[PDB]
């Protein structure tokens, strides 16, 4: 549904790089590919933007401590592998739901480049929810609408819209 | 210069919160003695605990203490009063806290977007409840009003209050 091209100059604007890179795609899963100015070739989702997050110069979205870096790998590999979702994304949302009940962000207590992920990944499923749905997946609806109106991130996005109480 | 004098004893958490919060916007200095007041024209005091958050939220517009409609304005005030009377001393707190923990459902921030006086006023008032303590070591408490209470906890300048005050 989104390009993981395309979500990749989406990034580079959440983060507020300037600069807007050529990307590629190869395959018929459709993997992102960097002509790299610093190396070898970049490729895939979470490489590029890890190195975008570099290249921003905001370290801090991977997470400071051993430990928060090791759970930012955690939702980036969840992102490539239950992410890019076709029978039931209900399991995914049930689950999450009760990872989020004690949790802001996907790290625990912090900001990072899992939040940025996640959210777009999910952003396709959690437009076409239900008012129902929303109340029964609480906490993905209240750190979905939290990462909406983080700045910067949403972009050109569609807004979701959430019940305030 | 604008100076809060804080009762030593019993500092007013969420006072220093909100001057912690606003120091790289206005001048202020905290002393401690006497009793929990701030002089700002020193003909013109403050001395009450609402007062002294709306006044320096208002001073610091650089800080966005008091938030950015009216709406949430609104709202700000509505949570200083409802922390000083339905948090202030308990009676029917099952259902004072039932509400705390209803509105936090969908909201990271009482605000909608980011840290406003609402935060600082009910987190603050919260932490002094023993009632609510008690929730805690019993680990029967409002789920939502826990990850905010701890989120909060967690932070920056909320850590340099305890510290120095605990």
């Amino acid at each position: 549904h989104m390009a993981a091209a395309a979500e990749l100059s989406l990034l580079e604007k959440s983060l507020g790089l300037s600069k807007g890179n050529k990307y590629s795609a190869q395959g018929e899963r459709q993997i992102p590919v960097l002509q790299t100015n610093n190396g070898p070739s970049l490729t895939g989702l979470t490489t590029i933007a890890a190195h975008l997050v570099k290249q921003a110069n905001k370290e801090y979205l991977l997470g400071s401590t051993a430990e928060e870096k090791a759970i930012v790998q955690q939702w980036l590999e969840y992102r490539v592998t239950q992410v890019d979702s076709k029978n039931d994304i209900h399991t995914l949302l049930k689950d999450l739901n009760s990872y989020l009940e004690d949790k802001v962000y996907l790290t625990g207590y912090n900001f990072t480049l899992a939040d940025i992920l996640l959210y777009y990944g999910l952003h396709r499923f959690i437009v076409d929810l239900t008012v129902q749905e929303k109340e029964k997946y609480l906490n993905v609806s209240r750190w979905f609408c939290h990462i909406q109106h983080y700045p910067g991130i949403r972009q050109h996005l569609s807004s979701v819209v959430f019940i305030k109480n | 210069t604008l100076s809060l004098t804080v009762n030593s004893g019993d500092p007013p958490l969420g006072a220093l919160l909100a001057v912690e919060h606003v120091k790289d916007d206005v001048s202020i200095s905290v002393e401690e003695g006497k009793e929990n007041i701030l002089h700002v024209s020193e003909n013109v005091i403050f001395t009450d605990v609402n007062s002294i958050l709306r006044y320096l939220a208002r001073v610091a517009t650089t800080a966005g203490l008091y938030g950015s409609n009216l709406m949430e304005h609104t709202e700000i005030d509505h949570w200083l009063e409802f922390s000083a009377t339905k948090l202030s001393s308990s009676d029917s707190f099952t259902s004072t806290i039932n509400e705390l923990n209803h509105s936090l459902s969908l909201r990271t921030y009482l605000v909608g977007n980011s840290l406003s006086l609402a935060d600082l006023s009910v987190w603050a008032t919260l932490k002094g409840n023993a009632a609510w303590q008690e929730q805690l070591k019993q680990k029967k408490a409002p789920v939502h009003v826990k990850r905010w209470f701890g989120f909060l906890e967690a932070q920056q300048a909320f850590q340099s209050v305890g510290t120095k005050w605990d």
